[PDB]
């Protein structure tokens, strides 16, 4: 899963 | 103010994988601020979380044009073209993303 910045 | 708003909209939906919303509301905040590198990326985001890796590609291409030192844009847009068996701009964007990374 891919995270968010 | 006013697509500080749509942004965190869209980031509300995107944080609880509404992508179809999130998008609706991406978008939004582009109309009235097509410069944020972090619209055109999260906007990117979204369309590679659906599968929509087409769409991701054209979006990641502008986020790498106005900000090229975001090295998670250059990754995903990596495996966008990976996914669509373009296998040396696959490679272009992974090398690009890990000269970023020390």
């Amino acid at each position: 899963m891919e995270e968010v910045d | 103010n006013s697509a500080e708003a749509w942004k965190n909209l869209g980031n509300a939906y995107y944080k609880q994988g509404d992508y179809q919303k999130a998008i609706e509301y991406y978008q939004k905040a582009l109309e009235l601020d097509p410069n944020n590198a972090s619209a055109w990326y999260n906007l990117g985001n979204a369309y590679y979380k659906q599968g929509d890796y087409q769409k991701a590609i054209e979006y990641y291409q502008k986020a790498l044009e106005l900000d090229p030192n975001n090295a998670k844009a250059w990754y995903r847009r990596g495996n966008a073209y990976y996914k669509q068996g373009d296998y040396q701009k696959a490679i272009e964007d992974y090398q690009k993303a890990l000269e970023l990374d020390p």
